[PDB]
C-alpha cells in the first residue's frame, strides 16, 4: 500500500535553513508528480510546491526561498527550505498526485506530516503555577498554569495518570515573548478537596523537564 | 522519460461514422495537457481541448473516471468529407506566459470515402 | 488565482441526520474539484475528485455534486467519524494550487450555560515578577462566548489571550480559558479583577470578581 513518511522537521531560527524528506513506497514513484502542502496551527491547508520530472512549481509566498528536489534512486521527495520566515511555521505534508481522464492532479495519498517551527525563541522548560480552587455554581475547579516554554510539545497529567474526569487541558497559546502558555483545569466536588490531593505532572521533552505540583487551598 | 505515440498512420471512415484517432503517452510527467490539432502549420485548427472550449463531435476514448489516464485517443463522431486531413496528438508542458508545446506524435491521416 | 470560498464554515448537525456544505470558485467552469477530509491529529484524505467521483473505500453517504462555480458535498447519515474539517481543492487552472477555507462539521447538542470560575495569581508567580489572572468557562454550548476583563471597572484590551477546548466527545460541550497577564507592579496597584462572561445560556452576564486581599 502507498505510504509517505516525512523527516527532517524541527525548530530553527528565522532565516535558517531546513531540509524535508518524504520517502515514497507502495506505488511507482517514477511515474507520478509529488507535492508539498503546509498547514499552520489553527488554520487551513495551503499548497507549497509541486515537482514532476524537471518541471517545478512554487507558491507565490515561496517562489524564491524553497526548492523541491526528488531522487528516483531513493524513492524520496525533498524540500529544502532556505531563508525561513516566522510565518512559515506549519505542518508540512508530502502528497502524491493523480489524474482523472484528461484533467490533472488531485491528491490521493497524503503523508502524515513533519512539524517545522521557525522561531527566535530559546529552548526553555515551563514554569508551573497552581490555580487555587474555589467552588461556584458543590463542585470546585482546580488546575495548573504552565507558562513560558518552548517548543510546543507539552504533556499534562493528573495524579500520575490516575485522574481523568473533568480534566480540560487547553491548546497551547503563543505569547508575545515567543513562548507558549497553557492551562489545565479539573472540576471536582467541593467535598473532595479535603479527601484528595491533586498533583499535576508536566513533561517537556526538548528541555528534559519533569515537575509535579500539588494544588491545595490556603 | 516520455514519448507521445500515434500508432495509426492512416485511417478512414465513411460519412456519418465515427473515426478513432489513437494516442498514448509514456508518462504523465512533466505535467501538462494533451491537445489534438489538424495540420502542422501556423493556422492549425484545435480539434480537442479538455479544459476549455466545446468540441461536440469529439469524445474521449479513455472515458471518464480513468484514473491516472495515459491513453489520449480521441473519437470524432459524424464524420464529413470536410474533416479530412492529418491530425496531430501533441503534449504540452505547463507554462505561464501561456503553455508551451513539448512533444508531438507522428500523425494520423484521416480521409473520407 | 482561483480562490475557493466555503460557506457554512462551521456547521452544527445532529448525529444520524444530514449535512450539506458548499464550495464556490471564481474563473473555473469545469468539474476539476476535489473534496478532502481531515481529522484533528491526522493527515487529509481524499473523498471526492472531479466533482462527483467518490474515492474507493469511501462510504456511499459521502456524495459530491455541482459544476462551474458552485459545488456541494453531502453526507446522508452523519456518523461520529464524519465530524471533522472538510476542504475543497480545484485543479482546473494551476500554476498555483488552491484550497478552500474549510468547513468544520460539528456535533449539535442542547444549549448548556457555562460554569465560570475565578483564579487569582499564585503567590509563587508573584515572586517571579509577573501576574496571570485566569478565568475559566467550562461545559458550555454553543462555542460563541464573550469574555471581558475589568480591573477597577476599567476594561483591559490587548493584554489577554483565550484558548478553547475542542468539542468534548462525551458531552459535546466546549471549554474556554482566558488568561490575563499583567506586571506585578500593575497587579498590586489595583484591587478588583473581574471576568465578565456573556453566553446565550445565561439570562444575564455572570461576573466573577476577587479583591487582591487574601
Amino acid at each position: 500500500d502507498v505510504q509517505l513518511l516525512e523527516s527532517g522537521g524541527g525548530v530553527v531560527q528565522p532565516g535558517g535553513s531546513l531540509r524535508l524528506s518524504c520517502a515514497a513506497s507502495g506505488f511507482s514513484f517514477s511515474n507520478f508528480a509529488m507535492t508539498w502542502v503546509r498547514q499552520a496551527p489553527g488554520e487551513g491547508l495551503e499548497w507549497v510546491s509541486t515537482i514532476g520530472s524537471g518541471d517545478t512549481y512554487y507558491a507565490d509566498s515561496v517562489k524564491g526561498r524553497f526548492t523541491i528536489s526528488r531522487d528516483n534512486s531513493k524513492n524520496t521527495l525533498y524540500l529544502q527550505m532556505n531563508s525561513l520566515r516566522a510565518e512559515d511555521t506549519a505542518v508540512y505534508y508530502c502528497a502524491k498526485d493523480s489524474t482523472v481522464s484528461w484533467s490533472g492532479d488531485f491528491f490521493d495519498y497524503w503523508g502524515q506530516g513533519t512539524l517545522v517551527t521557525v522561531s527566535s525563541a530559546s529552548t526553555k522548560g515551563p514554569s508551573v503555577f497552581p490555580l487555587a480552587p474555589s467552588s461556584k455554581s458543590g463542585t470546585a475547579a482546580l488546575g495548573c498554569l504552565v507558562k513560558d516554554y518552548f517548543p510546543e510539545p507539552v504533556t499534562v497529567s493528573w495524579n500520575s495518570g490516575a485522574l481523568t474526569s473533568g480534566v480540560h487541558t487547553f491548546p497551547a497559546v503563543l505569547q508575545s515573548s515567543g513562548l507558549y502558555s497553557l492551562s489545565s483545569v479539573v472540576t471536582v466536588p467541593s467535598s473532595s478537596l479535603g479527601t484528595q490531593t491533586y498533583i499535576c505532572n508536566v513533561n517537556h521533552k526538548p528541555s528534559n523537564t519533569k515537575v509535579d505540583k500539588k494544588v491545595e487551598p490556603k | 522519460e516520455l514519448q507521445v505515440i500515434q500508432p495509426d498512420k492512416s485511417v478512414l471512415v465513411a460519412a456519418g461514422e465515427t473515426a478513432t484517432l489513437r494516442c498514448t503517452a509514456t508518462s504523465l510527467i512533466p505535467v501538462g495537457p494533451i491537445q489534438w490539432f489538424r495540420g502542422a502549420g501556423p493556422g492549425r485548427e484545435l480539434i480537442y481541448n479538455q479544459k476549455e472550449g466545446h468540441f461536440p463531435r469529439v469524445t474521449t476514448v479513455s472515458d471518464l473516471t480513468k484514473r491516472n489516464n495515459m491513453d489520449f485517443s480521441i473519437r470524432i463522431g459524424a464524420i464529413t468529407p470536410a474533416d479530412a486531413g492529418t491530425y496531430y496528438c501533441v503534449k504540452f508542458r505547463k507554462g505561464s506566459p501561456d503553455d508551451v508545446e513539448f512533444k508531438s506524435g507522428a500523425g494520423t491521416e484521416l480521409s473520407v470515402r | 488565482e482561483i480562490v475557493l470560498t466555503q460557506s457554512p464554515a462551521t456547521l452544527s448537525v445532529s448525529p444520524g441526520e444530514r449535512a450539506t456544505f458548499s464550495c464556490r470558485a471564481s474563473q473555473n467552469v469545469k468539474n476539476d474539484l476535489a473534496w478532502y477530509q481531515q481529522r484533528p491529529g491526522q493527515a487529509p484524505r481524499l473523498l471526492i475528485y472531479a466533482a462527483r467521483i467518490r474515492e474507493t473505500g469511501i462510504p456511499e453517504r459521502f456524495s459530491g455534486s455541482g459544476s462551474g462555480t458552485e459545488f456541494t458535498l453531502t453526507i446522508t447519515s452523519l456518523q461520529s467519524e464524519d465530524f471533522a474539517v472538510y476542504y475543497c481543492q480545484q485543479y482546473y487552472d494551476w500554476p498555483p494550487f488552491t484550497f478552500g477555507g474549510g468547513t468544520k462539521v460539528e456535533i449539535k447538542r442542547t444549549v448548556a450555560a457555562p460554569s465560570v470560575f475565578i483564579f487569582p495569581p499564585s503567590d509563587e508567580q508573584l515572586k517571579s515578577g509577573t501576574a496571570s489572572v485566569v478565568c475559566l468557562l467550562n461545559n458550555f454550548y454553543p462555542r460563541e462566548a464573550k469574555v471581558q476583563w475589568k480591573v477597577d471597572n476599567a476594561l483591559q484590551s490587548g493584554n489577554s489571550q483565550e484558548s478553547v477546548t475542542e468539542q468534548d466527545s462525551k458531552d459535546s460541550t466546549y471549554s474556554l480559558s482566558s488568561t490575563l497577564t499583567l506586571s506585578k507592579a500593575d497587579y498590586e496597584k489595583h484591587k478588583v479583577y473581574a471576568c465578565e462572561v456573556t453566553h446565550q445560556g445565561l439570562s444575564s452576564p455572570v461576573t466573577k470578581s476577587f479583591n487582591r486581599g487574601e
